[PDB]
């Protein structure tokens, strides 16, 4: 659609003398007006998809941290120490990229 | 991380202003011609493929005698102390090898004791008595409280190892400084050049003048001046050498190099026949393959070491048409010349043509 | 993380100086579109028939005297039919950009029915006037709507008739697609299409006044096509100040302005006078 | 030409640019971006901080396995937050960049419109596609997730 925009802009910029003259300055931009809509339309669902991205890759290194420590809660019996915890945590995050 | 690594979008980035308009194309970005010898008076080429001659180790002594009085000092102070620690570091382990710590610590835990009948080198107890005498023996002065023993022989070999090493930095050392010393009035190089050269009309011929002068007290023995014109030139068979220098003379009542320099002198070369500079008019040098070199030599008075001083004019640098104005300029009853005037240039009439033109048609 | 900093400021850098362009553009106005809110409205009527001479026509578009006019005015009477001679010293600058008051009017315009040309809203200036390309200007999309987009009258009673008028293309009539087009080409016929779209934009606005120029090929084909036009185009009183590399204004040449070099000179007239007053730009072609 | 003029703006950004892109989209569409930012960070800092007070809280007590349930439950609600706040970020952030982008196209194609023809027969037709064509793909693709990226 971006491609489709730029050549009706370049068709009404490149033969501007007479639209200008002709009082037909309105008639030559709502057309681009338009198709830029539609590009616009169309870019939105570019733009869910790389939050979705974003929030993905933010988001799972934090519940894998979640689930992995309430895990050791009720699978194991003993309490847990720092000198495990925070390691894994480094090594979660040495992991994620 | 990974900034552009998706690459679809080129190949149809329409052509900015200066591309299709043409306005980026007008470079104007030429190099500089390249000098031969520098405006200071240093050649500055490049010579490559010079098989390499190795080194000596006479170069780093070359350039031990010849540094800077801030550096002789520092290396002069670092030789001193590194050998009196090196050499405290050998009397600190005979000390203990021979049984000689040991012995002290042990006699003077019940100091009553008080035996040093079987010891290398007495009274040396710890490394600093180790540092002690072995500054008392580099630089001899010998308080005597930590004496040398005809005990162990080891010992003696250290005393004469360090003896003949302590002899041999004094001597390199006082030789540096006497060589400093020597060179004393060996500071630089005084002479000064002006920086434009005119083209005057002199007794009805052209010229080629600069200016030259002194600032040294000191006077010069038997001053030289040689031009010389540096040009590409083809023989008529046909070999092009880069670079060709050629002797243009100096003008002279008794055709003689030799100048007397005391005030500023005015240095001319008149634009005759076989002059290089004989077909050479005045909007010709604005664009040219041209560059006079200028070598003054002479030896300083007071020193006596031969000086050489050099200097170059391109074409931006001449000045076709123009005169020196008069520096010297009488006093209440002395001499006097007034130095802050020695490059300025007057302007006066002078014809536009070449000299290779200016004698076809004499009455001009 | 102490790398992602400085990288992305830098990006952001350079991305922030490449929206500076937009930051730059968006600052810059000028030709200003307005209406000085003319009596009743200068009514369509009054800017559709002849036209009114400027008064002391001083442009000052550029900063250099123009060849076109140096305190230089013109005689334009109902129907003066006008031509331009010369190369440089006469041009269509002029003509063309004072048609409507397009390129900087600086002393008086054409006070028409009363009212000024230049005391008028863009739109309708811009829409009550006409001229000629001189160069075949395409477009996309189907020849229905290039005329006019809501010419319903005469497109709908002049199916293939309101293009044929200037020239009947017969197979257009009948074409692979209704009133299809090819876009951005087919230029051998447009030069006379070009002919054809003015004609029926200007015909259904009823407009007539115009300002041609610089036939491009005048062939033998386009002779015929001018002789259509002036039984249509032309017929009206209302005429062009014609312009061309080859001196054809002086068929029917009224009042014009002889310009071979410098400023213009008021003085084209009938056949005689114009060879009277005009000899070095009609003898010099 | 630098000129320390040219050659100044290039040691240092902007920085009006950027304050105008940033304050394109409105006003209470860049306060939310900041706000929902700052309080996810500080979230991620205070799990963290919470998990590090659970583990040294009961090191030594290896034997008595007492306030296990405490501590579990603000772990996970501190997660449940975190999760959440990282959920909005993003939206909030592709949101700004798309509303700036369409502010700024619709402007530049309304006021190019008001063009006096000095302008269009001066400047070259090279120039202006291309500051559509850059600009636009620039403003639209690639600035919301460098800003996103560098904050
Ligand atoms: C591992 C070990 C670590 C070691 C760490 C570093 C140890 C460093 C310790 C000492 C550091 C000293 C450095 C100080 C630098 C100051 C130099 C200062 O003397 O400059 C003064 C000049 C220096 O001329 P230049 O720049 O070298 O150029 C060379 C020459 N002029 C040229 O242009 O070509 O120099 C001169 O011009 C000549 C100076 C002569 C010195 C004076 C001696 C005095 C004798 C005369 C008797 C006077 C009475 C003195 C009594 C004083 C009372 C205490
Ligand atoms: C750069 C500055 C040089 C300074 C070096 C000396 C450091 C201080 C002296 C020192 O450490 O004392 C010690 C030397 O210990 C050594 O042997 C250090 C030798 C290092 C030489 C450095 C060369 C560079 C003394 O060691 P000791 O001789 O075994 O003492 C005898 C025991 N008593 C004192 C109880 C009798
Ligand atoms: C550069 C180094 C110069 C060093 C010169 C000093 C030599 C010490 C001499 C010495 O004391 O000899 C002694 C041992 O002591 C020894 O052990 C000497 C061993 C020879 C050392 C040669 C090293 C090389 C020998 O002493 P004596 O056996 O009792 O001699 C009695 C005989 N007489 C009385 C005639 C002399
Ligand atoms: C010359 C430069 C000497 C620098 C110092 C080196 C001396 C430290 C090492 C001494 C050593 O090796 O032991 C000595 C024997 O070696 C030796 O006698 C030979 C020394 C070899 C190195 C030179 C014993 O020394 P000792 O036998 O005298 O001690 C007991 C007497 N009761
Ligand atoms: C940064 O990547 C990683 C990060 C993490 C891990 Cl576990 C692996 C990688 C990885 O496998 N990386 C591939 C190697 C790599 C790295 C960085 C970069 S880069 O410097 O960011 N980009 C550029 O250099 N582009 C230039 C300019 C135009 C084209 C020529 C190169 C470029 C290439
Ligand atoms: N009064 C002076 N004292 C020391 N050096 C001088 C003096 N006048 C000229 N020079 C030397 O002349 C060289 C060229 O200097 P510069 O081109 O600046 O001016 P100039 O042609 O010498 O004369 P002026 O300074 O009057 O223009 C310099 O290397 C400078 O050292
Ligand atoms: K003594």
């Amino acid at each position: 659609y971006s491609t489709e925009r730029l050549k009706k802009t370049n068709e009404i910029l490149k033969g501007i003398k007479l639209l200008k003259l002709y009082a037909w300055e309105h008639i030559f931009c709502k057309s681009v007006e338009e198709t830029r809509m539609k590009e616009l339309s169309s870019l939105k669902t570019f733009a869910l998809y790389t939050s979705l991205s974003i929030f993905m890759n933010a988001a799972i290194p934090i519940a894998a941290v979640l689930a992995t420590f309430v895990t050791h809660a009720y699978a194991s019996g003993n309490n847990l120490k720092p000198a495990e915890a925070f390691a894994s945590l480094s090594l979660f995050h040495i992991l994620v990229t | 991380m990974l900034a552009r690594k998706s690459i679809i979008p080129e190949e149809y980035v329409l052509a900015r202003i200066a591309a299709e308009n043409l306005r980026k194309p007008r470079i104007r970005d030429r190099l500089p011609k390249a000098r031969f010898i520098a405006k200071s008076g240093a050649c500055n080429l490049a010579h490559k493929n010079i098989r390499e001659q190795g080194r000596f180790l006479q170069d780093i002594f070359t350039t031990l005698v010849d540094l800077k009085w801030r550096h002789t000092l520092v290396i002069f102070t670092m030789s001193f102390l590194c050998s009196w620690l090196l050499f405290a570091i050998m009397w600190w382990l005979v000390a203990f090898a021979h049984g000689d710590i040991y012995a002290y610590m042990e006699k003077g835990i019940t100091e009553k004791s008080g035996l040093e009948s079987a010891v290398c080198v007495t009274n040396v107890r710890s490394f600093t008595s180790a540092f002690l005498f072995s500054i008392e023996v580099q630089v001899t002065i010998g308080f005597g409280g930590r004496m040398m023993t005809e005990e162990c022989p080891l010992a003696i070999t250290v005393l004469i190892l360090q003896n003949i090493v302590g002899l041999i930095i004094n001597a390199v050392m006082l030789g540096c400084i006497f060589m400093k010393t020597a060179q004393a009035h060996r500071r630089a190089e005084t002479l000064i050049f002006s920086r434009h050269a005119v083209i005057a009309v002199r007794n009805g011929k052209l010229c080629f003048m600069f200016r030259v002068g002194d600032l040294r007290k000191s006077m010069i023995i038997s001053a030289s001046v040689r031009i010389q014109v540096v040009k590409k030139t083809t023989t008529p068979e046909g070999e092009v050498v880069p670079i060709h220098q050629q002797d243009i003379p100096v003008d002279n009542p008794i055709e003689s190099n030799n100048i007397f320099l005391v005030a500023p002198l005015i240095i001319c070369h008149v634009i005759d026949k076989r002059s290089p500079l004989y077909d050479i008019s005045a909007t010709d040098l604005v664009n040219q393959d041209l560059e006079v070199i200028v070598i003054l030599e002479g030896v300083v008075e007071t020193t006596g070491i031969t000086t050489q001083a050099r200097t170059s004019y391109i074409a931006e640098e001449i000045q076709w048409g123009h005169r020196f104005v008069s520096i010297v300029t009488e006093e209440e009853g002395v001499y006097s010349v007034d130095y802050s005037k020695f490059g300025n240039t007057v302007r006066v009439a002078a014809p536009r043509c070449s000299a290779r033109e200016l004698d076809e048609k004499p009455s001009i | 993380y102490l790398n992602w900093v400085v990288r992305n400021l830098a990006d952001l850098e350079v991305q922030m100086g490449a929206v500076k362009k937009v930051n730059s553009f968006l600052t810059m106005e000028s030709e200003n579109y307005e209406g000085t809110m003319d009596p009743s409205q200068v009514p369509e009527h009054w800017p559709q028939e002849g036209e009114i001479k400027i008064h002391d026509l001083c442009v000052r578009y550029e900063n250099n005297l123009k060849p076109v006019l140096k305190h230089v005015k013109a005689y334009i009477k109902p129907g003066q039919k006008v031509g331009i001679c010369g190369r440089t010293g006469s041009g269509k600058s002029s003509l063309s950009l004072a048609f409507f008051r397009m390129v900087d009017i600086f002393d008086g315009k054409i006070v028409i029915d009363g009212i000024d040309i230049s005391k008028l809203p863009l739109h309708t200036l811009r829409s009550r006037l006409s001229i000629i390309l001189q160069d075949p200007i395409l477009f996309s999309g189907s020849i229905r709507f290039n005329l006019d987009p809501e010419c319903k009258c005469t497109d709908d009673r002049l199916w293939e008739a309101l293009e044929i008028a200037q020239l009947k293309n017969m197979v257009k009539s009948l074409p692979g697609g209704l009133d299809a087009t090819v876009t951005e080409g087919g230029e051998n016929f447009s030069v006379g299409q070009r002919q054809l779209f003015c004609l029926a934009r200007a015909f259904v606005r009823k407009s007539s006044i115009l300002i041609m120029d610089e036939a491009t090929a005048s062939i033998d084909m386009a002779t015929e096509n001018i002789l259509q036009k002036v039984v249509m185009t032309a017929f009206a009183d209302r005429t062009v100040v014609t312009i061309a590399h080859r001196v054809h204004t002086i068929l029917t040449a009224d009042l014009v302005i002889v310009m071979k070099r410098g400023n213009i000179l008021e003085y084209d007239t009938p056949e005689s006078l114009l060879a009277q007053e005009d000899g070095v730009f009609a003898s010099f072609v | 030409d630098n000129m320390s003029t040219v050659m100044r703006l290039r040691t240092k950004m902007p920085w009006k640019t950027c304050w105008w892109y940033l304050t394109s989209g409105g006003f209470f569409l860049l306060f939310l971006m900041i706000f929902s930012k700052l309080l996810k960070h500080s979230v991620i800092v205070a799990i963290d901080y919470w998990l590090a007070t659970w583990t040294s809280e009961y090191s030594i007590n290896d034997p008595g396995k007492a306030d296990q349930t405490f501590y579990v439950a603000g772990f996970s609600i501190l997660c449940g937050a975190g999760i959440f706040l990282c959920l909005v970020t993003s939206l909030t952030v592709e949101w700004m960049g798309l509303t700036a982008a369409k502010n700024l196209h619709h402007n530049l194609l309304n006021k190019i419109i008001l063009g006096p023809i000095r302008f269009f027969d001066t400047t070259p037709l090279g120039l202006i596609l291309n500051r559509f064509s850059a600009d636009t793909n620039i403003i639209d693709q690639h600035i919301p997730p460098t800003l996103e990226s560098l904050t």
